[PDB]
RNA sequence: GUCUCCGUAGUGUAGCGGUUAUCACGUUCGCCUAACACGCGAAAGGUCCUCGGUUCGAAACCGGGCGGAAACACCA
RNA sequence: AUUCAUAAUAACUUUUCGAAUCGCAUGGCCUUGUGCUGGCGAUGGUUCAUUCAAAUUUCUGCCCUAUCAACUUUCGAUGGUAGGAUAGUGGCCUACCAUGGUUUCAACGGGUAACGGGGAAUAAGGGUUCGAUUCCGGAGAGGGAGCCUGAGAAACGGCUACCACAUCCAAGGAAGGCAGCAGGCGCGCAAAUUACCCAAUCCUAAUUCAGGGAGGUAGUGACAAUAAAUAACGAUACAGGGCCC
RNA sequence: UAUCUGGUUGAUCCUGCCAGUAGUCAUAUGCUUGUCUCAAAGAUUAAGCCAUGCAUGUCUAAGUAUAAGCAAUUUAUACAGUGAAACUGCGAAUGGCUCAUUAAAUCAGUUAUCGUUUAUUUGAUAGUUCCUUUACUACAUGGUAUAACUGUGGUAAUUCUAGA
């Protein structure tokens, strides 16, 4: 938080994914880490883009406190961002919302009861109502 | 949504006990008609007709064979109002231990009275059951009730109101010395065998207005059974105390390990849960719960739920174990423990060293009164005398008793449903009390 | 085992390839191509681990279906290609074309080559046959099939294949003065020339490749490759042109570069 | 079926371990570079065995011997450059005549006792454990470091450490609350 | 879990509702040597598994509990 | 090194292939017309080569036993001829003919708490023991046999039959092979959760999107390995080691 | 880190064995157990038997749709956008588990296929198919169902199936 000093390192340009990436090195004097959302404020006007257009990721800080490597990504568009960029880490800023698919286990057996049928079922859905209603 | 309740049966010898509740579980949804109409021709060949209703019931070789309730068996049915299941209770005095075992876990009680001529004067008798039955049931905490005058069509004339009157005084003079209010219960005439005012109001009987009862809760007014066991209350769950669950059976279930079974008097057992039973000391994980082949997430107190063991073993498990979570206070073995019991008639006099088979709960054991603190009064534990020299009949006292052999028990203030017991000896109702202190193991 | 298998544990893959131990345990099998999964580098570990490009197996999925590189003229759209020796690939973006040439080492290289040295490949013939039609034709160690070739052209020789229209442009002989190539075997990566070779008519014919710092060692034929005549390499040779310095001279070189 | 990861043991139990002579040795060299284990002895001459045998094997060859020369200078500039050999001593026999003392001088815990910060081996010991010294920038709480010369002088206490200027501390903190509050 | 056959000194194990004792081994005790040893000369060793009654009176008459010795059972 | 690749003759086919498939952008010539030409692709197709492979095959090498010394050939054993079958060579099989082939240089028969190897423990050297178990090559889906589909199976998370097991039965009938991932009984000295995710490493499909108990993550875990807390530092009461008076 | 010791005898020197000693990706068990990293784990006896829940299905710009499915075409009169199910084309013979059988057998190093098959890929590769081949025939193009679906259903049950 004081005198971050947000060092890059070992910066490439690839015309090929639209992003320039680089192992990012980050100081964190007296404090203990720098949230990842300050990271990616600070790394806007540097790289002189916005905030919603960089990624980072890992932060191990190094033992005995005082230093964190990670490794960081810049975008150049939004949409540059939304066709590259993995759904996780979209969810995890403010970029996409998770929706859930239930689970593994519901959705296998929803699946295997699927298979057990062949066909829509409509007509043997009426035709067991028709037959199990008494 | 139906709320969940529990009862047990109880009568004489001959009353038609699983007659009636074996015919009522088949009215309510309990099994199809070719399930009974099997067991009607198995039965026919073996020379029972009558018993065919018992039969669903009375399940194993030597009871069908006899035409005899040995052991308690269980099975649901769903009324109008929530959902319940029975116990059998045997009705003998051979037996009389099984009864104990099975009214002790049970919320209310149908006790079925016989109307023919000659059976009734038999059933309530020295030597019949009707008194004992009715007696033990208060003793081990079954506080509502219901009567059932049972077999209206074998009296002479059939279907006499006269009859049925008389049985209702008789059994209101008799109820009243016990403890229960005839007021409060409910006294319905019916026919198990035949299948009358069970269901459906009766056409044998238009005479029978209906019965009533006059509680603080709220009044009721039925014209069957069915309505009767509607009408009874929900009971109070201590769902927030630790779990006392005094086990009821251990199954090897195929494919699924071992299986505890039991009723949660206090507390809410669940799948991923360790156990300790209390006497043998066995500590171990329970794998699922299920009730009445049906799967349960939450096993609520007063349920007939049934964990599974694993990691251990079915013989380090056990009927009478009280799986207090291994995490909170569990159940420990008593060493001795203060229990006062007043006494029904002991023919012989009650000193010390007497064990007689303490069916405290599920489980009953011998213990030795070690001496006699005090000769107490009847009632509110007003002391009378310091150190008394003999007991006798119709007197209570406070008793300091040790186990012939280990044995589980607990405190009344803890555990109300735990706290319970009786006294036998001399094949009869010696005693009757309630433990207020215990020394762990 | 009851037919074909599909799947390569990181355990028994190249170890050309550089590839680590505990990520995963598989490896990029290769699918089938011009080049064995033995003699040959997919796309995906090319542009992951060499190239560094990517990062996960996706990026390289995205990059490879966004129609960016450019293999041997053909675009190619799967991970698992078999590139090998004499594959060059074209990338539209970033102006680079990089060629798979080995190195001193014993791997693969990530030397540049001019837009010029990528417009063709030099191939060595495998076969020769009168197919047919009665038509001649040739087989590079690719496996492309050239119809029509030089009479002069036999077993064992190097063609200049012009890789946009696929036609053969030059052919260099193999005799003694020549500079070659070796592909495969504990001597690879090394360049240098023939003095002279026993024919030795029951397989593995061996040949005396000499290095311009008088170094000499033995490979079968099966592993050269010619690239020219002495002193003139028709190819842009690798940084260090397969000296072969020694675990003594390596650390010297390194001292006097720190 | 991912490929299974390397472990190696690093001390080597004693043939005879029921020996006073031996015993008594270790004993006074334990105590003398404050060491708890004698198995950190069993290691620290695990891998004087080690360093031995691969010497040994290299002086039953030849001179002017390509494997002799490279695995001989490299061992050679790694013993110098850790500080067991000195400079005027390399030449590939006095490697031989290596003793576990010269390698547990080197020790950073001995180290730190040579500069002069702890006034004791023991108190060195908890000054490693506790985080009051650190190396370079770097804060070390392992015991045995094995400084290279280099490090030596980057030997200092850390920023983050009360000794070393500061935040005060836990104790002193609440000694000295406890005191500002009744005198406040 | 239900049903059946037995339970008796220390090992053996008798024996028999008005009352439990015997028998060998053993268990000790005086005997000698130095400790012995054999040789010897004498006597210490059971709520009749536990409880409850029947009971003038029971361990044995009866029933409950336990122990052991045998069975059949025991799908939340 | 070929009766090799290949070409041409005379025929054989009941006849193989030689595009009736699909998506975008829609452009030019004029004899001004649903006239005539025309791109970037996908799918499929006969043959050759290549690649991922598959199947045979040359040489050498495996534990203990002679209280196993002869083995094989009835009814295949050795070799030859010719023919069937195979995707191919071949007793692989058949018909005929000859009587051969192996063996103290350890055949053959028996046991194996015997899948083999890369390797592991142990030590100066030599060597001994172990190796089911993460990788490679093999066998099996309870014990055998048979077969369809497909390039590829003699497939069992594919069928058919028998035997030993075993499930649902309103007694006619139907449905199964956990030595796959968890979990249950039994066995024993002896060995884990009936959890989460395709986020990584890969594989497969028409294919960037989907699926994968392959796999990864977490939980149980003192199988084995690495580092390393449980204590240090001043002042006072004694007891010292050089030395000053 | 090329090392020994104790025990036959009144005592000595030997042979000789027993025991001690240290290690084990050799297990099992006991007592105790605070931390970080890494991590084996139903093989040994039973390749003994399995309840239950999963473990392989799959599409693009580009095989087939009028879902009597969903939004809007308004660039589209035949759809031409998205798209369940089904037909079709592929995969399901990979992977995973176990070590029962097996002692020139498997397997390892090393050769051959001039003695064979080879999906999928990669690079190439069909002016010659109207057969009295002039009416014998659409080639700005042929024929036939069938699934899904609509409705009738049967069996207690099955990933059971019929008729229209």
């Amino acid at each position: 938080s004081d005198a971050v000093t947000i060092r890059t390192r070992k910066v490439i340009s690839n015309p090929l994914l639209a992003r320039k990436q680089f192992v990012v090195d980050v100081l964190h004097p007296n404090r203990a880490n720098v949230s990842k959302d300050e990271l990616r404020e600070k790394l806007a006007e540097v790289y002189k883009a916005e905030k919603d257009a960089v990624s980072v990721f890992g932060f191990r800080t190094q033992f005995g406190g005082g230093k964190s490597v990670g490794f960081g990504l810049v975008y150049n568009s939004v949409a540059e961002a939304k066709k590259f960029e993995p759904t996780y880490r979209l969810v995890r800023y403010g970029l996409a919302e998770k929706v859930e698919k239930a689970s593994r286990q519901q959705r296998k057996q929803k699946k295997n009861r699927d298979k057990k049928i062949f066909g829509t079922g409509k007509r043997l859905a009426k035709k067991v109502a028709r037959r199990n209603a008494d | 949504e139906k709320t969940h309740i529990n009862i047990v049966v109880i009568g004489h010898v001959d009353s038609g006990k699983s007659t009636t509740t074996g015919h009522l579980i088949y009215k309510c949804g309990g099994i199809d008609k070719r399930t009974i109409e099997k067991f009607e021709k198995e039965a026919a060949e073996m020379g029972k007709g009558s018993f065919k209703y018992a039969w669903v019931l009375d399940k194993l070789k030597a009871e069908r064979e006899r035409g005899i309730t040995i052991d308690i068996s269980l099975w649901k049915f769903e009324t109008s109002k929530y959902y319940v299941t029975i116990i059998d209770a045997p009705g003998h005095r051979d037996f009389i231990k099984n009864m104990i075992t099975g009214t002790s876990q049970a919320d209310c009680a149908v006790l079925i009275v016989a109307a023919g001529v000659g059976e009734f004067e038999a059933g309530i008798s020295k030597n019949g059951q009707t008194r004992e039955h009715a007696l033990l049931a208060y003793t081990l905490g079954v506080k509502q009730l219901i009567v059932g005058v049972n077999k209206m069509d074998s009296t002479e004339p059939p279907y006499s109101q006269k009859r049925y009157e008389e049985i209702v005084k008789e059994v209101s003079t008799y109820i009243k010395k016990i403890g229960y209010n005839p007021d409060t219960v409910a006294f319905v005439p019916i026919s198990g065998w035949n299948g009358d005012n069970m269901l459906e109001p009766s056409a044998n009987m238009p005479w029978f207005k209906g019965w009533k009862v006059t509680r603080k809760d709220g009044n009721a007014s039925g014209t069957t059974l069915l309505e009767a066991l509607d009408c009874i209350l929900p009971p109070t769950r201590p769902t927030d105390k630790p779990l006392r669950l005094p086990l009821q059976d251990v199954y090897k279930i195929g494919g699924i390990g071992t299986v505890p079974v039991g009723r949660v008097e206090t507390g809410v057992l669940k799948p991923g849960m360790v156990v300790t039973f209390a006497p043998v000391n066995v500590t171990t994980e329970v794998k699922s719960v299920e009730m009445h082949h049906e799967a349960l997430s939450e096993a609520l107190p007063g349920d007939n739920v049934g964990f599974n063991v694993k990691n251990v073993s079915v013989k380090d498990v056990r009927r009478g174990n009280v799986a207090g979570d291994s995490k909170n206070d569990p159940p420990m073995e008593a060493a001795g423990f203060t229990a006062q019991v007043i006494i029904l008639n002991h023919p012989g006099q009650i000193s010390a060293g007497y064990a007689p088979v303490l069916d405290c709960h599920t489980a009953h054991i011998a213990c030795k009164f070690a001496e006699l603190k005090e000769k107490i009064d009847r009632r509110s534990g007003k002391k009378l005398e310091d150190g008394p020299k003999f007991l006798k009949s119709g007197d209570a006292a406070i008793v300091d008793m040790v186990p012939g052999k280990p044995m589980c028990v607990e405190s009344f203030s803890d555990y109300p449903p735990l706290g319970r017991f009786a006294v036998r000896d001399m094949r009869q109702t010696v005693a009757v009390g309630v433990i207020k202190a215990v020394d762990k193991k | 085992a009851r037919g074909p298998k599909k799947h390569l544990k990181r355990l028994a893959a190249p170890h050309h390839w550089l590839l680590d131990k505990l990520s995963g345990c598989y490896a990029p099998r290769p699918s089938a191509g011009p080049h064995k999964l033995r003699e040959s580098l997919p796309l995906i570990v090319f542009l992951r681990n060499r190239l560094k490009y990517a990062l996960n197996g996706r990026e390289v999925k995205a990059i490879l279906m966004q129609r960016h590189v450019k293999v041997d003229g053909k675009v190619r759209t799967d991970t698992t290609y078999p590139a090998g020796f004499m594959d060059v690939i074209t990338l539209d973006a970033t102006n680079e074309n990089f060629r798979l040439v080995y190195d001193v080492k014993g791997r693969f290289a990530v030397h540049r080559i001019t837009d010029e040295e990528a417009s063709y490949k030099l191939g060595k013939v495998k076969k020769v046959q009168l197919g047919k039609k009665g038509v001649p034709y040739v087989v590079t160690h690719d496996g492309r099939t050239i119809r029509y070739p030089d009479p002069n052209i036999k077993v064992n020789d190097t063609v200049k294949i012009d890789l946009a229209s696929g036609k053969i442009t030059d052919f260099i002989k193999f005799d003694a003065g020549k500079l070659v190539y070796v592909t495969g075997g504990r001597n690879l990566g090394r360049i240098g020339t023939i003095v002279h070779k026993e024919r030795h008519d029951g397989g593995f014919d061996l040949v005396h490749i000499k290095d311009s710092l008088d170094n000499t060692f033995v490979t079968r034929l099966n592993n050269v490759f010619v690239i020219g005549e002495q002193g003139k390499p028709y190819i842009s040779l690798p940084k260090g042109k397969g000296i072969k310095l020694s675990i003594a001279e390596e650390r010297d070189r390194r001292r006097a570069q720190q | 079926p991912r490929a299974p990861r390397t472990y190696s043991k690093t001390y080597s139990t004693p043939k005879r371990p029921y020996e006073s002579s031996r015993l008594d040795a270790e004993l006074k060299l334990a105590g003398e570079f404050g060491l708890k284990n004698k198995k950190e002895i069993y290691r620290i001459s695990f891998q004087l065995s080690k360093i031995r045998r691969a010497a040994r094997d290299l002086l039953t060859r030849d001179e002017k011997d390509p494997k002799r020369l490279f695995e001989g200078n490299a061992l050679i500039r790694r013993l110098v450059r850790v500080g067991v050999l000195s400079e005027d001593k390399k030449k590939l026999d006095y490697v031989l005549a290596l003793k576990v003392e010269d390698f547990l001088e080197r020790r950073l815990q001995t180290q730190v006792y040579k500069l002069g910060l702890a006034k004791s081996v023991h108190h060195a010991r908890v000054l490693i454990t506790q985080r009051h010294i650190a190396v370079g920038k770097q804060i070390v709480n392992i015991p045995s470091f094995m400084v290279r010369l280099d490090s030596e002088k980057h030997i200092d206490f850390a920023p983050t450490s009360p000794f070393g200027g500061a935040r005060p501390g836990r104790v002193a903190r609440r000694n000295a609350a406890r005191k500002a509050e009744a005198s406040g």
